[PDB]
């Protein structure tokens, strides 16, 4: 990794830094405001 | 860190950081010299004995 | 995505209660870090990564 940072071959005897700390992604959520009064379509078929 | 401060928790920026070159080898080696100069400041007014 | 609330991170719970008429939460940098639940009422911290 510090070989790849270096863009070397040899590194050198020391402390270095490399990228941070980032999980990777796994997945995606999705989540809305639930589901609250409806369309009145059970009046528009179920017409008498 | 260069990649996940001006693009937090987007991937699609480290493929647009690394075509612009050598500018995040210059600042991290830019602030790595104060980094290590800090160190030297205070060894040299206090450690002469 | 929180109705729009585009972004990647952690979910954890947050100690924290917001006021009825508070629905998000903003920081220095002006983003999204604890919001109020969609669907239940409960508010929950965006920890980064
Ligand atoms: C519409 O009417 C039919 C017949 O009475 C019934 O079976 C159906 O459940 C009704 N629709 C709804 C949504 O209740
Ligand atoms: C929607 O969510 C709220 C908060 O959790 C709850 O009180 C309500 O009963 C829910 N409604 C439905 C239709 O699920």
């Amino acid at each position: 990794e510090t070989k790849c940072t270096l863009k070397s071959f040899t590194v050198e005897k020391g402390i270095y830094q490399t990228s941070n700390f980032r999980v990777q992604p796994t997945e995606s959520i999705v989540r809305f405001p639930n589901i609250t009064n409806l369309c009145p379509f059970d009046e528009v078929f179920n017409a008498t | 860190d260069c990649t996940m401060y001006i693009c937090g928790d987007s991937t699609e920026c480290s493929n647009l950081l690394l075509q612009y070159g050598s500018f995040c080898t210059q600042l991290k080696r830019a602030l790595t010299g104060i980094a290590v100069e800090q160190d030297k400041n205070t060894q040299e007014v206090f450690a002469q004995v | 995505n929180f109705n729009g609330l585009k972004g990647t991170g952690v979910l954890t719970e947050s100690n924290k209660k917001f006021l009825p008429f508070q629905q998000f939460g903003r920081d220095i940098a002006d983003t999204t870090d604890a919001v109020r639940d969609p669907q239940t009422l409960e508010i929950l911290d965006i920890t980064p990564c």
